[PDB]
C-alpha cells in the first residue's frame, strides 16, 4: 500500500527518548513520527517523543497530550512544512490494544489513518528494530514493510561507522524453525486462515527439472575463467621474480 | 604399425622380429596382451557404430577370427568394458551401445574441477616462489 520510509535519525533519538525516558520494559516511549504520508510510499522525516503516560496495570489507562504535537507541529512546520504528519512512534517492542485507542488520537492529526510505529529498544534480532502499523478491521492493524532512504547525509557520518556468502546461507533454519513451530504453536495455541494461506505457497523444494542441466551446462563455463582466473597467477607472479632475483641474486657485483 | 591393426601375426612377426631387441629392452612381456586388445578394438570401432551389429556378423570379424569362442571374446572384450555393448545369442545380437551423452552429467565439471583443483598449481606456486628475490633482496 502505502509502506514506508524510516529515517534512522529518528531511529537514534527514539531509543534516545526512550533513553532519556529512561523507558522499561514497563513503559514505552511514545512520539510522533513524521514525513508526508501521501504515496504509496511513505517518508519518515522526523519524529518527536510525546510526554506521555503508560499504564497496563489497567490497559486503557495511560497519559498523553497531544498540545504538544499543536505547537510542535506549529515549530515543525515553521521549521519545514513537509513535516505533515505520518503517524506516530512508540517504544514497544510490541503491542497493547490501548494502542489502538491511542492510534485514532493522531487520525485526527494525521491524513491517512496514521502511523504507527514500534520500536525494539534493545534492538535484539534481526533486521529493524521496529515495526510500523496502520490500524484496519474484526478490526485490522497491518504491517507494511519500511524501510530506510539517502540521507547519505546520513549515511556520511553513518559511513563513519561499521569500521562474503555464508552469512547468507545462515538463516536458512531460522523461518522454519518458528515456522513448523507457529503451526504448532497456533495448531496447540488453539489448541487461523492465514496459516492455510501459507500452506498453498508451500510447493512453491523438490521442483527440481532437467533444467538442472542448464545449471551445470552454466556451471561449466563459470569455470572456463578458472584456467583464466589463476592463469594470469600461473603466468604472472611466477616469471616475475625470475626477472628480479636473476637481475640481483646476480647483482652481486663488487 | 601392428598395434594400428593389432594384426596377431604381422603383430607377432613384429615380436617374432624385434624379440631380442624387445627382450633387450625387456618390454617383451608387453604387448602379449595387446594382441586381442587392439583386436578388440577393431571390434569396437568402424563396427559397434550400429545399436548392434549381429551375432554373426559381429561374430564375422570373429568369422574372420574364431567362433562361439566370440561369446567368450565377446565378453572377453564387454569384461573389461573398454567396448560397450551388449548381446544377447538367445537373440544371437551382439548390441553395441551408444556411448551418447552430453555433458550435463558433472563429468565436464569434474574436468572443470579437474582444472579447479589444478587452479592452485601456478596459483600456489606463484607464492611457492614468490620468496625468493622478494625475500633475498631484503638480503
Amino acid at each position: 500500500h502505502e509502506k514506508v520510509t524510516i529515517a534512522p535519525l529518528v531511529l537514534l533519538s527514539a531509543l534516545d527518548h526512550y533513553e532519556r525516558t529512561q523507558t522499561k520494559e514497563n513503559k514505552r516511549c511514545v512520539g510522533v513520527i513524521l514525513g508526508d504520508a501521501n504515496s504509496s510510499t511513505i517518508r519518515v522525516t522526523n519524529s518527536f517523543a510525546l510526554p506521555f503516560e503508560e499504564d497496563e496495570k489497567n490497559s486503557d489507562v495511560w497519559f498523553l497530550d497531544h498540545n504538544y504535537i499543536e505547537n510542535m507541529n506549529e515549530m515543525c512546520k515553521k521549521i519545514n512544512a513537509k513535516e505533515k504528519l505520518i503517524g506516530w512512534y512508540h517504544s514497544g517492542p510490541k503491542l497493547r490494544a490501548s494502542d489502538l485507542k491511542i492510534n485514532e488520537l493522531f487520525k485526527k492529526y494525521t491524513q491517512n489513518n496514521p502511523l504507527l510505529l514500534i520500536v525494539d529498544v534493545k534492538q535484539q534480532g534481526v533486521g529493524l528494530p521496529t515495526d510500523a502499523y496502520v490500524a484496519i478491521e474484526e478490526k485490522t492493524f497491518l504491517h507494511l514493510p519500511c524501510t530506510i532512504e539517502a540521507e547519505e547525509a546520513e549515511e556520511i557520518g553513518v559511513e563513519h561507522l561499521l569500521r562474503i556468502r555464508l552469512t547468507n546461507q545462515l538463516k536458512s533454519l531460522k523461518g522454519l524453525q518458528s515456522k513448523l513451530k507457529d503451526v504448532v504453536e497456533y495448531l496447540d495455541k488453539v489448541i487461523h486462515t492465514i496459516l492455510g494461506k501459507l500452506q498453498d505457497v508451500f510447493n512453491l523444494n523438490n521442483l527440481q527439472k532437467a533444467l538442472t542441466v542448464k545449471t551445470n551446462d552454466e556451471l561449466m563455463v563459470i569455470y572456463i575463467s578458472n584456467l583464466v582466473r589463476s592463469i594470469i597467477a600461473f603466468d604472472d607472479l611466477i616469471e616475475n621474480k625470475i626477472q628480479n632475483k636473476k637481475i640481483q641474486e646476480q647483482r652481486v657485483k663488487d | 604399425k601392428a598395434v594400428k591393426l593389432g594384426d596377431l601375426k604381422k603383430f607377432t612377426s613384429t615380436i617374432t622380429k624385434y624379440k631380442q631387441l624387445l627382450l633387450k629392452d625387456d618390454t617383451y612381456q608387453l604387448c602379449v596382451r595387446l594382441r586381442s586388445n587392439v583386436i578388440k578394438t577393431g571390434i569396437r570401432i568402424i563396427s559397434l557404430t550400429y545399436k548392434k551389429i549381429s551375432l554373426r556378423d559381429i561374430c564375422l570379424k570373429l568369422n574372420l577370427d574364431s567362433e562361439q569362442t566370440v561369446e567368450y571374446m565377446v565378453s572377453r572384450a564387454i569384461r573389461d568394458g573398454v567396448i560397450e555393448a551388449k548381446i544377447n545369442h538367445e537373440d544371437g545380437f551382439i548390441e553395441t551401445t551408444e556411448l551418447l551423452n552430453i555433458y550435463d552429467s558433472e563429468d565436464p565439471q569434474q574436468v572443470f574441477d579437474e582444472r579447479i583443483k589444478f587452479a592452485n598449481q601456478l596459483h600456489d606456486e606463484y607464492l611457492v616462489s614468490m620468496r625468493y628475490p622478494e625475500d633475498k633482496k631484503t638480503q
